[PDB]
C-alpha cells in the first residue's frame, strides 16, 4: 500500500503506515509527485517508520502520499555503467540520456562467508616498480594513500585502472565519497583526455548532497564492482576518502538522535566501517582489490577514525612532495610506504631480501646525506662513495613512464613486470651495473632499457 | 575543519607573523591555492615560481641569520635574497 | 697546542649541539603524543556533559 | 587453553551495545561495568580441586584436577600501557 | 486581570492567568502580599507564563494571587537620577527617599537602526602610558578592559574615571553588575567625597542579589544613559563586570528549559550579547562612550564568553597575569591589545611608528627569553644581547604609579602625557639610554624620572 | 573571624542534593546556581557602619563598627585553577 | 507480608507490595522459588520498593512472589569468625560447617560519636625503610596505599600483613572487595600452614561476583571487626580494594534512576564513601588500625574515587609506575606519600630532619631532570653535581627485599629498624658515603651491607 509523511525535521522524515504494509529495514520509498527518495533507518511503532531523505526536503509537506518499492536502493550493475557518472541513486547525473542497463541490485548484502574466501595470498601486478617491489598488492587487498594535493595522486589512480583492464582484462569503479564539483569535473575530463573513461564507473556523492547520499555512495560503488567480480574478473575499487565516508556516518548518528562515543564519533564506528570493508575481499570467482585515499585528523594517528581504518588496510603508499622536486614519478616514498605483504613467506626470500636489500641502501644514503651537508663529502669512506653512487642509481630506476603521463614526459609509456623488476634491482645491488652513468636509469622501464640508453 | 575540507584554498594568517611588523600577515609555507597557475596571467606565473623558491630557502635559514658571520658565500646568499624578498 | 686543541673544541662543540638538537626531538615526540592523549579526552567530555545536560532538559 | 583473539574489541562491540541502550558513559566512553565485562570472563580460567571435580562429575572422576588456561590478547595505541581498557 | 503562582523551582517562577488574559513577554507581575516582583520570560501556552523573580524566593508559595502590569519593567530617567543610587526595579536604595521622577522608561528596547550610526575618531587621552601608545581611544566609542582574576580590571577603570569622568563636563552612569559590595560603598564615598556625585547616576547589582537582578541590572543603567544620549548631551557609561550579565543567564538557562551548548553556556549567548551590546552606541542624535570591564574565565581568552565579545568594541585593551606575576603594573599585553584607531591617517606616522617599533622588539624578545633560559644569554648574537637588555627596559618601562593604587604601591601617583609617552619610548628604541640600569625604568611616570631613579 | 575549612566539600554536597531533586547540570556536572551558592555566603563577611550597628541594637551600642572577616579555603587538583569551583 | 517481582533490569528489581506492609530501606528480601536474597535501596511509591540482588539473577521472571524478612541482612560475630570464610551474607563457604555463632548484627549501623573519639598518637614501626622514614604508621590509624595496574599493591599489603604480625597479639579481620578469587586460595592455605588462621576472620566477594556482593562485601568485614573493637580489643581491619566498593555502586547507580555526575560517576560518590569511611575508625572502647589498597583508574590521581579518598586516612603511600620502571621496590614516591605522624612533636627532630633532608634533595633532583636529559650532567653546578650524585643514592638506598618478593627474584627478605634507617640516610645526606658506588646502595636493608656491596 501507501504511507503518509507525519514529520519533518531537516533530513529526517517519519511517514506513518497500515499496520499490515509497515516497510522493512533499508527499503527505499518515494514520494508522490516529487523526485525524493526515502531510506528506512528505524521503525518507531505505531506503524511509524524514521527515515532520511536521499536529497533536499524543502517544499515537503505533512500529509504527502508515499509509495514503497519492495527492496532497497537498486542500482544498474554490469558493462551500461562503464564511462558514465552516477549519484547514490544509480540516476545519470551526465547529460548522457538514460543507462542501457539489463539488471538492477539492492545496495545492502552481507560479507562473503567464511567458506567464500578464495585461499592463499596471490599478489595484484601494477606494471609499476616501486609498488611491485616495496609496497606489493593483494588480490582483494586494501590500499591506504597517504599525501597532499599537486603530487600525482591523479595520475597514479589513472594508470592503475590503464593497467587492470589492458594487461589482467579486469574493470575500475571510483567512488566520489564527499566529492567537490569542481574536482569531479576536472577528473571526468582529465580521464576522457586520458583514454581510460570507458574503463572505469563513476559514482559521485558531491559535499553538498545531505548525508545519506554521502554515507550510500561507497555502497553504490561496491555494489557494481561486486557485479564485476561475479563475472569472473579482478576488480579496482577507488574511494576518494575514507574518512569522509567516517563523518558521514557520525552526521546520520547525530540527526537520528543517538548517544555519541569517544572523541564525538558515532557507537557504531567499528561496525560501518566492518560493513564496508568485508566486501572487498579475493572469493572463488573473482576478487575487489581497493585503494582509498585517507585523511589524518588533526595529524594524530591514535583518532579512532584513521585507528579503526588502520586495522582493515594490507598496504600503505605514501606519497612525498621531496620526491617529486627532484624530478621523479611516481612520488612514493621507498622508506615510508609499507606492506604486510612484504614478507618472506608470502612473496618468497628472493623478493623479499631484493626489496630489503634497496631500503637499507636507500635509508644509510639518507644518513649520508646529511654527513655530506654538514661535514663535506671528504669526511666520507670510499665504501660510503661507492654506496652514493649505487643508491642515486636505485634512486633514479624506481622512476617509470606512465601511459598517462606521454603528455608530460613526451616519451612512450611502459609496464614492467614482477620478474623483470626484481631481476633490475638485484643486478644494481649486487653492481652489475655499476659502469652506467646515473642518467641511463632515469625513466626507463626494465634493466636492458638502461643499458640500451646508456650507449646513445 | 569543515570549511577547510569544503574550499579550494586557503590563505592562514598569523599572529606572531602581523607582530614581528608582516603587515599582510600571509603564511605562504602552509596556504594553497589547488587551482595554482591556471589563475595566473602569463607574466606572473613566469615570476612567481623563483619568489616561492626565495622564500623557501630563507624558511630553511633564518636561524642562521644571527651569526651570518660563519655562513658560505652561497648560503650567506641564498639568505640575503630572502631576507629581501620577504 | 694551544690552536689545535681549539680546533678540537669546535669539534666537540658540533657533536654536543648534534646531540642537544637530537634529544629535544625526542621530548618533543613523547610530549605529541601525551597533547594528543588530552585533545581526544577534552572532546569526549565536552560530549558526555552536553548529552548528560540534554537528557535532563 | 584459550585464546581470545582480541579483548579490546569486544570492549568496543559492548560499548556500541550500551550507548544504544543510552547507559551513561565513563572514561573514554566506555560503560561504567566494562570492568566486570573482562573478570567475569578471565576468572573462570583456573584450576580446579580433586574435590571440585569429584563433586561436578557425581563420583565418576576420580584423583584429578582440571584446569583452564587463558591467553587474552589486547592491542594499545602508540605504546601506552597507561589507557583505561588495559 | 490576575494570575496565580503554580510552580517553584530556585529564582524561576511559574504563574497562570485567564487564557484570554495572559501577560507579554517580558511583562513585569506583581504577586499579591509578599515584596516580590517576577519577568515573564516565556508564554508556555495554556494561560501559563514562566518567569524569573526580581527577589529571593524563600517566603514565595504555590497559590499566591499576582498581577499583571501591563507592561514590561520601567525604570525613573533623566535629571532626577543624578547623584542618587538604585537596584534593578529604579528603586532608591540610599537612605535619601523618593526619587523626584518625572518619567519612566521601559528596560527593554530596539537597538538604534543602521541609519542612525554615528562615525566620529576624535582621539581621547587618558594619561596611561600603554593605553596611550597601543590602545588609542576616541570619544563615543567602545573600550573593553579584558582580563582574569585579579590583575587589574577595576583598578585601571577607576584610573579612566578619574582621569575622564571628573574632567568632562557632561553626564555619567556608573553600573556595578556582579561587584563586590566592598568596591560600591568605596566609590560612592570616593565620588561623594570628591564631589563628583552631582554629575553620575549609580546603579548597583551585587553578587549577594538574586539571579534575575544580576540578569537586568546592565538594562537599568543603559536605559538612563540613553535617555541622555536621546536628548542630546555626550555621556559616559561604565559597566565594571559585563561578564556577569552572560552568567546570570547560563544560572537560570537550564531552569528556562533551554539545552546547553559549548563549554555550558545558554544557546542564546551570541544574540542575548548582541541584543545589549547593539544599544551601547554613539547616534546622530548624541553620544556615549562607554568602558566596561571583561571577565576572562580562567584566562584563557578562547572561552565562548569572551570570544563573542571582542568583535563588539573598538578598544580591546588585554592585562595579562604572566606580567602581574612580575611586580609590573599597570599589567597590560603590548602584542595582544589593540584599538580601531591606531592608524597613521587617524593619529599620525610618528606615534603608528614608535607603537609597532616597541611591538616589533617585544615580539621578538618572545622567542629569545625560551633561549636564554636553557643556553645562557651569551649564546646570543651581538644583535640579540643589545635588543634583549632594550626588551627588558621597555617592559619595565610600561609600568607606572597610578593615584588609585597608592594604598597597593606605597608610592604617590603619576599622570603621563601622549607626547611625553612617544618620547620616553622612542628614546629607549634609538638607545638614548642603554648606559641606564634595568631597575630604573620600573614604577617612574615620564621618561625624566628613570634618568633620576638610576642616581639612587 | 571564621574558617570554612572546605568550600569545594559544601559544593560536592550541594551538587549531590541538586542531581538527586533531577535540576539539569553544568560545566562539571555542578549546579548551574553553583557561583551564586558561594557569592550569598561569602558577601555577609563585611565591615558595618556605626549607622547601622546603632540601628540595630536600637541604640543600646553606640560609636562603634561590627565586622566579620572570612577565610575560606579550597583544595586545587595537581595545580589546576581552571576548574569551575576555584 | 508478601509481594511480587514486577521488573527485572540487570542487577536491579522492583518489587510490589501491599500499601500496609511495605519493606524498609536496607531491609532484606527472599524470592519464594529460588531463595535469592535482595536488598531494598529505596521506595518508589504505590507499594513498590528498588533491591538490589545478593547473587545472580539469570532465570528469573516476572510475578514472582518475594518474602520481606523484617531486618537488615544480619552477619555472624564473635570468636566463632576466627579461622573461617564467609560471603557476603555470612554463610561458610571453606566447607568446614555451620559457623558456632552466639549472635548476629545487622550490616548497616551509624559511625561512633564525636565523643567517641580516640586521639593516639603511638608509633608503629613497619621494618621497611621507605614508610618507616617518610610516612611512619599509627596505632589505631588508617593506612592508604595508592597505585596503578601490576606496581606493587598486594606484594607491599602481603609484606605489611607478615610484619605488623611480630608485635601485634590480637585478632585480624580481612575484607575481600571485588579482587583475584587465586589470590584469596593462596592467602588462606599460608596462614593455615603456617597456624595463623585461628586469629584471623575472612569475608570474600570477588572480582568473579555480581555487583550486589561487591557492594556490601565490606560492611560485612567491618561488622566483624566492629564486634571485635566494642569487646575492648585491638584489631587489624585489612581490606583488599575499598575502590570496589565504589565502582560496584557505578555500575548500579543509573539502574537506580540516579542522574550521573562527572566522568560518569554516581552523584553519591562523596557519601557512600564517607557512610563506608566513618565506621572504620578506633574509639574509647578499643582499637581499629586499618591498610587498605587503593587502585588508581588509569594511574590518574586526579580522579575522582583517588581523589575523594585521601581525605579519609591518616597516612598516604603513594606508589609509581616511573619508579618501578627502574627497578626500584618497593614502588613508593617520598614527594607524594605523607602521613600526620611525620611531626616533631611525634618523632623527635632527628628523624624528622632526616626525612625532610631527604625530601629536599629528591625535590631538587626532580627540577633538574629536563636540563639533565638536553644537555647532561656534566653542565651542572658544582653544588648540584653533589646533590644530584646523593639524590641517585637516596633513591637506590629506599629500595628493600622483601620475604614475599622472594619467589620473583631469589633474594632473601630484610627487616630494617627505625635507627638503621635514620643512621643509613643521615650519613648519606652528612656525606659519610660519598666514595662508594651509587649500585652498593641498591636492593641492601640496612646502611651496613651497602659497604660490604661496595668491597665487589
Ligand atoms: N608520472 C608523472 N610523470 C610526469 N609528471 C607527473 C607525473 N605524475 C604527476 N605529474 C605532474 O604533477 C602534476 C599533478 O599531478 P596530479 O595527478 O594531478 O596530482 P593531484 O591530482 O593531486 O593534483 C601533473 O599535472 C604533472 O604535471
Ligand atoms: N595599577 C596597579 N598598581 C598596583 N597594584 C595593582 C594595580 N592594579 C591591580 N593591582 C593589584 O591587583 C589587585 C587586583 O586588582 P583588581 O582591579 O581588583 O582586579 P580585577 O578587577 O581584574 O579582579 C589590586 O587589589 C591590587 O592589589
Ligand atoms: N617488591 C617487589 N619486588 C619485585 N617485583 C615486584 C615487587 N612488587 C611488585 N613487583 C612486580 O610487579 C608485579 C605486580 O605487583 P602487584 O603487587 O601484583 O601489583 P598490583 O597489586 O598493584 O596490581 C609483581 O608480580 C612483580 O613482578
Ligand atoms: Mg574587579
Ligand atoms: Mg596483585
Amino acid at each position: 500500500s501507501s504511507g503518509r509523511i507525519v514529520q519533518i525535521i531537516g533530513a529526517v522524515i517519519d511517514v506513518e503506515f497500515p499496520r499490515d504494509a509497515v516497510p522493512s529495514i533499508y527499503e527505499a520509498l518515494k514520494v508522490q509527485g516529487v523526485e525524493t527518495t526515502l531510506e528506512v533507518q528505524q521503525q518507531l511503532g505505531d506503524g511509524v517508520v524514521r527515515s532520511i531523505a536521499m536529497g533536499s526536503t524543502e517544499g515537503l509537506k505533512r500529509g504527502l502520499n508515499v509509495d514503497s518499492t519492495g527492496a532497497a536502493i537498486s542500482v544498474p550493475v554490469g558493462k551500461a555503467t562503464l564511462g558514465r557518472i552516477m549519484d547514490v541513486l544509480g540516476n545519470p547525473i551526465d547529460e548522457a540520456g538514460p543507462i542501457g542497463e539489463e539488471e538492477r541490485w539492492g545496495i545492502h548484502r552481507e560479507a562473503p562467508s567464511y567458506a567464500d574466501q578464495a585461499g592463499g595470498n596471490e599478489l595484484l601486478e601494477t606494471g609499476i616498480k616501486v609498488i611491485d617491489l616495496v609496497c606489493p598488492f593483494a588480490k582483494g587487498g586494501k590500499v591506504g594513500l597517504f599525501g597532499g594535493a599537486g603530487v600525482g595522486k591523479t595520475v597514479n589512480m589513472m594508470e592503475l585502472i590503464r593497467n587492470i583492464a589492458i594487461e589482467h582484462s579486469g574493470y575500475s569503479v571510483f567512488a566520489g565519497v564527499g566529492e567537490r564539483t569542481r574536482e569531479g569535473n576536472d577528473f571526468y575530463h582529465e580521464m576522457k583526455d586520458s583514454n581510460v573513461l570507458d574503463k572505469v564507473a563513476l559514482v559521485y556523492g558531491q559535499m553538498n548532497e545531505p548525508p545519506g547520499n554521502r554515507l550510500r555512495v561507497a555502497l553504490t560503488g561496491l555494489t557494481m564492482a561486486e557485479k564485476f567480480r561475479d563475472e569472473g574478473r579482478d576488480v579496482l575499487l577507488f574511494i576518494d576518502n575514507i574518512y569522509r565516508y567516517t563523518l558521514a556516518g557520525t552526521e546520520v548518528s547525530a540527526l537520528l538522535g543517538r548517544m555519541p562515543s569517544a572523541v564525538g564519533y558515532q557507537p557504531t564506528l567499528a561496525e560501518e566501517m566492518g560493513v564496508l570493508q568485508e566486501r572487498i575481499t579475493s572469493t572463488k570467482k573473482g576478487s575487489i582489490t581497493s585503494i582509498q585515499a585517507v585523511y589524518v585528523p588533526a595529524d594524530d594517528l591514535t583518532d579512532p577514525s584513521p585507528a579503526t581504518t588502520f586495522a582493515h588496510l594490507d598496504a600503505t603508499v605514501v606519497l612525498s612532495r621531496d620526491i617529486a622536486s627532484l624530478g621523479i614519478y611516481p612520488a612514493v616514498d621507498p622508506l615510508d610506504s609499507t606492506s604486510r605483504q612484504l614478507d618472506p613467506l608470502v612473496i618468497g626470500q628472493d623478493h623479499y631480501d631484493t626489496a630489503r636489500g634497496v631500503q637499507y641502501v636507500l635509508q644509510r644514503y639518507k644518513e649520508l646525506k646529511d654527513i655530506i651537508a654538514i661535514l663535506g663529502m671528504d669526511e666520507l669512506s670510499e665504501a660510503d662513495k661507492l654506496l652514493v653512487a649505487r643508491a642515486r642509481k636505485i634512486q633514479r630506476f624506481l622512476s617509470q613512464p606512465f601511459f598517462v603521463a606521454e603528455v608530460f614526459t613526451g616519451s612512450p609509456g611502459k609496464y614492467v613486470s614482477l620478474k623483470d623488476t626484481i631481476a633490475g634491482f638485484k643486478g644494481i645491488l649486487n653492481g652489475d651495473y655499476d659502469h652506467l652513468p646515473e642518467q641511463a636509469f632515469y625513466m626507463v622501464g626494465g634493466i636492458e632499457e638502461a643499458v640500451e640508453k646508456a650507449k646513445k | 575543519t569543515n570549511v577547510i575540507s569544503i574550499t579550494d584554498g586557503q590563505i592562514f594568517l598569523e599572529s606572531a607573523m602581523f607582530n614581528s611588523g608582516i603587515r599582510p600577515a600571509v603564511n605562504a609555507g602552509i596556504s594553497v591555492s589547488r587551482v595554482g597557475g591556471a589563475a595566473q596571467t602569463k607574466i606572473i606565473k613566469k615570476l612567481s615560481g623563483g619568489i616561492r623558491t626565495a622564500l623557501a630557502q630563507y624558511r630553511e635559514l633564518a636561524a642562521f641569520a644571527q651569526f651570518a658571520s660563519d655562513l658560505d658565500e652561497a648560503t650567506r646568499k641564498q639568505l640575503e635574497h630572502g631576507q629581501r624578498v620577504t | 697546542a694551544v690552536v689545535e686543541n681549539n680546533a678540537c673544541e669546535q669539534a666537540a662543540r658540533m657533536i654536543a649541539m648534534k646531540n642537544a638538537t637530537d634529544n629535544a626531538g625526542e621530548l618533543i615526540s613523547d610530549l605529541q603524543l601525551i597533547y594528543n592523549k588530552a585533545r581526544q579526552a577534552a572532546i569526549t567530555q565536552e560530549i558526555s556533559e552536553i548529552v548528560g545536560g540534554a537528557a535532563a532538559v | 587453553l584459550i585464546v581470545y583473539d582480541d579483548l579490546s574489541k569486544q570492549a568496543v562491540a559492548y560499548r556500541q551495545i550500551s550507548l544504544l541502550l543510552r547507559r551513561p558513559p565513563g572514561r573514554e566512553a566506555y560503560p561504567g561495568d566494562v570492568f566486570y565485562l573482562h573478570s567475569r570472563l578471565l576468572e573462570r580460567a583456573s584450576r580446579v580441586s580433586e574435590e571440585y571435580v569429584e563433586k561436578f562429575t557425581n563420583g565418576a572422576v576420580t584423583g584429578k584436577t582440571g584446569s583452564l588456561t587463558a591467553l587474552p590478547i589486547i592491542e594499545t595505541q602508540a605504546g601506552d600501557v597507561s589507557a583505561f581498557v588495559p
